[PDB]
């Protein structure tokens, strides 16, 4: 029983979606979502004036 | 039977039983049979034989004795098992507890030594004082889950094997690239028909708020306040003019420009590391450096090869990793 | 069903996965007829398939694109020869993606892991398909028998790969360092042998128990093995390096290490491949076993010669010492 | 005699995240510029909402795969079960003669 | 009762809804997504010309 | 939408990390099992004595 229950944490590691996507996936965005707000902050502050 | 000669001739093991005489033996090698017998029966004080050559040099050379050699009398005996016995006594291996000894004095084979009173007394002197201090720091350490290897290396009281790699070398210029991708600032980003009051790109870059490679430089935080709150006051200080608009967008675009940065950097630091980006430039600054510093070194250098690294940088990394294993260990 | 298989691919890589000559044909590649330069170069098959690419353990594939395209320098326009390298390179992709996808379809098996299969089954993906092509065999009958045992033999690894816990990293380590693999003769390679199988399962027994992640070993396998040849032959100085983080990774100690190397005598004294890693693994095995000195142990492998009494004295003394040690060590 | 039994050890694992980029440079198209704006925004909305689709049946795969290597996983243990349930029927057997 | 789990896990298999399912969905629109990719992607160099 | 979908990607992520931990964590108790369970073994060796 044990022996199947880190066998089975291992299998579930291997599962192809997994922490490290997301991690990276979420690097990429942050990034981008951070520049993509100064943006179009910019153009909405012009609209106002 | 008598304490000594119970320790040693314990049982019949050999030919000879063992032996308490003059004259000395090769210890580092012992090849002569005599001697390596010699040293054998010795060893036969239960630890193990490599473990006998880690502690023999330094029992020679508190003894005195010529540096291959060691004699069969009592001082080596005793030494010896001065060494052995007492970090048993807590259970700590007769290895660790040279880490412990330095700990505490720098120094391993102080035990080695013979007890002392010395009037000029210190509180690297008092055997019995150095005793209870064991006692009490192994109590402390089991208490926290700790280990002596551990808590040396994070002292720094050894360094940890770590050699450059390909992947650090990926890293760097990783981090370089996304850097002179849009996030380095510029002065045309000053460029605005608002901004026609004075070339604040140069002026901030005189006055020590921009590096013209396009980074900010850094800020000290302080308990009470806020990033925005002194860079206000920073740009207050030089008053350059009174206009409270191109003040605020000015500080707007500062405090943009730095979170990108120092996300950037923070991310990355966290993936490689597995810590938080919320904890990275804290931790940077614990470890007694700073984003702008690191990024400046980075375009400074941005090393191409496994061999083009500057040895400032691998020791950074170095001391990260160091820092992240404590962190990690303590619930920081 | 496999006439259907092979039919099936055929007609989706004849769907506008396979280049085309107009795909050059633009105003910004006027500078060349550069799908027949790159055709009449090993570039190109005029079918529309890019040619193999045989990847290397430090590089990839745009980097070595951008070789190839140096190599032929037919033009000095950074701008022209990046479009160039990234047509090439969506195109391969697609073509390499598809053949992929259906083989894992059939066989359950990662898109990942495909192509280096493939190519240690000795085969690519651009021969592969060009065969297809050259064939498109529309009955049971029509097949060629080159495929028929191609896909016999790909059924073979499929069920090898699939029993062993394989992984892309190792196969593609096992692509390009056979030595490192210390696989006795490359050339060996082209059939699956009992020796290769045994280096794999001593391979994947040390991977799965090691101390750290697996990427410190490719480290510590490219570190001691480059270093005899970034500096021609040499490098031994980093015999201690090697050694002590090898210990790391196994947990034990760099003297032993280095000992065991000088008595293996191998200059450098480094455990330069997996036949080094399992010998010495080994030698821990039996030291942790029996506390004896691996000095001893290794010259012990010599006692039977019957050569003469003080070795065998010297012996029989080491190993009941280390025996009274063992039961001190094991019963106080 | 009796010894514990060590805990096994498990680690992190690095994540790398460099990226590179090429330079591009194209010549003067056929069309003005916000014509083009407008179709490559459309596109990229196309696009994007493609990766985010297929994103999720990986997702959805690997919650099956998971299901299925447990249930199968789980159906072994009855082995021992058995071997043990009937073993204590013959020691029934044994009690009653 | 293991009688009872071995047949759940074949109905199990038997849903319509299958690994198979989504194995063929995710080849085709791989292949679609990676096609759009490179075409969109060629369109919007232009449009930065 | 560039928020939402972040957001979502972390939820994703958190939940991940505490099913790996929560399984890790369990790994644990095998220990004191199979300490029990041999030493009853050994209880029964000496019922045989």
């Amino acid at each position: 029983q044990q022996q199947q229950a880190m066998a089975l944490l291992d299998y579930f590691s291997e599962r192809f979606t997994n922490e490290s996507l997301y991690t990276w996936l979420i690097s990429q965005l942050s990034s981008l979502y951070l520049q993509a707000y100064d943006a179009v902050l910019s153009l909405c502050l012009s609209a106002e004036a | 039977i008598a304490f000594f000669d119970r320790i040693f001739n314990r049982e019949q093991l050999f030919d000879q039983p063992f032996i308490l005489d003059g004259g000395s033996f090769t210890y580092l090698d012992a090849k002569g049979s005599d001697a390596k017998s010699v040293k054998q029966l010795c060893a036969g004080l239960n630890i193990s034989a490599v473990t006998f050559q880690f502690i023999a040099p330094l029992v020679q050379s508190a003894l005195g004795l010529e540096a291959g050699t060691l004699v069969r009398s009592f001082e080596v005996v005793s030494s010896l098992y001065r060494l052995v016995s007492i970090p048993q006594t807590f259970g700590l291996s007769t290895e660790d507890g040279l880490i412990l000894m330095n700990i505490l004095t720098d120094e391993m084979g102080y035990l080695a030594k013979q007890p002392a009173f010395d009037d000029k007394q210190t509180q690297d002197k008092d055997f019995l004082s150095i005793i209870l201090k064991m006692e009490a720091l192994s109590a402390w350490l089991t208490k926290n889950n700790l280990t002596p290897a551990s808590l040396a290396l994070l002292l720094g009281v050894t360094r940890l094997a770590v050699v450059p790699t390909n992947n650090m070398v990926t890293f760097f210029k990783g981090i370089a690239n996304g850097l002179s991708e849009n996030v380095c600032l510029t002065t045309d980003d000053f460029q605005r028909q608002e901004l026609e009051g004075a070339d604040w790109w140069t002026l901030l870059s005189t006055n020590q708020v921009i590096d013209d490679m396009g980074l900010v430089l850094d800020i000290h935080p302080v308990w009470g306040k806020s990033d925005e709150e002194m860079l206000m006051e920073k740009i207050q200080s030089i008053g350059v003019s009174n206009d409270n608009n191109t003040l605020s967008i000015i500080v707007q675009i500062l405090i943009q420009a730095k979170n990108a940065q120092e996300n950037l950097l923070s991310q990355t630091i966290s993936a490689e590391y597995g810590v938080e980006r919320s904890v990275v430039p804290l931790q940077l600054r614990w470890l007694g450096s700073n984003v702008y510093s690191v990024l400046n070194q980075v375009l400074n250098n941005t090393p191409t090869d496994i061999s083009s690294i500057v040895p400032k940088l691998s020791e950074l990394t170095y001391s990260l990793l160091i820092y992240t294993q404590l962190i990690n260990s303590l619930k920081l | 069903n496999m006439v259907t298989f092979f039919k099936g691919i055929a007609n989706g890589l004849s769907e506008n996965v396979c280049l085309t000559t107009d795909d050059f044909q633009r105003q910004e590649l006027e500078g060349a007829d550069w799908w027949t330069l790159l055709s009449t170069n090993q570039v190109i098959d005029d079918m529309g398939l890019v040619l193999d690419i045989h990847p290397v353990w430090g590089k990839s594939d745009e980097e070595m694109l951008m070789e190839k395209i140096q190599s032929i320098g037919v033009s000095n326009d950074n701008n022209t020869l990046s479009i160039i390298v990234q047509i090439l390179i969506q195109a391969k992709n697609a073509q390499e993606n598809l053949l992929s996808q259906t083989i894992s379809a059939e066989y359950g098996v990662e898109r990942s892991v495909v192509p280096l299969q493939l190519r240690w089954l000795g085969s690519n993906v651009y021969s592969v398909l060009n065969q297809v092509l050259n064939n498109t065999p529309t009955d049971i009958s029509s097949i060629v028998p080159k495929l028929s045992e191609l896909t016999y033999s790909l059924l073979i690894y499929t069920q090898l790969i699939n029993s062993l816990k394989l992984n892309k990293e190792f196969i593609f380590l096992r692509l390009t360092q056979p030595n490192w693999l210390g696989l006795t003769q490359p050339k060996l390679s082209t059939q699956l042998s009992l020796p290769e199988i045994y280096l794999i399962t001593c391979y994947q027994d040390w991977v799965v128990n090691a101390n750290k992640n697996e990427d410190s070993i490719h480290e510590y396998l490219e570190f001691a093995n480059i270093k005899k040849t970034e500096a021609e032959k040499t490098l031994v100085d980093n015999s201690e390096k090697c050694a002590e983080l090898l210990a790391e990774i196994l947990a034990w100690d760099a003297g032993e290490i280095l000992k065991a190397a000088s008595l293996l005598g191998l200059n450098p004294p480094q455990a330069t491949n997996v036949f080094e890693i399992d010998w010495i693994r080994r030698l821990q095995t039996l030291s942790e076993k029996t506390m004896i000195s691996t000095e001893y142990l290794w010259q012990m492998g010599d006692l039977t010669e019957n050569s003469e009494f003080s070795l065998k004295e010297g012996v029989g003394e080491a190993v009941m010492a280390a025996l009274k040690a063992q039961g001190d060590s094991d019963n106080v | 005699s009796i010894s514990p039994r060590g805990l096994m050890k498990q680690r992190y694992q690095r994540v790398v995240t460099a990226r590179n980029a090429s330079k591009m440079n194209f010549k003067v198209p056929n069309y003005r510029f916000e014509p083009m704006l407008n179709r490559s925004k459309s596109g990229v909305e196309t696009l994007i909402q493609f990766g985010s689709t297929l994103l999720s049946l990986l997702e959805r795969k690997d919650s099956l795969s998971f299901d299925a290597y447990q249930m199968i996983q789980s159906g072994d243990l009855y082995r021992f079960s058995i071997d043990l349930q009937q073993q204590d029927i013959d020691i029934n057997k044994a009690s009653l003669e």
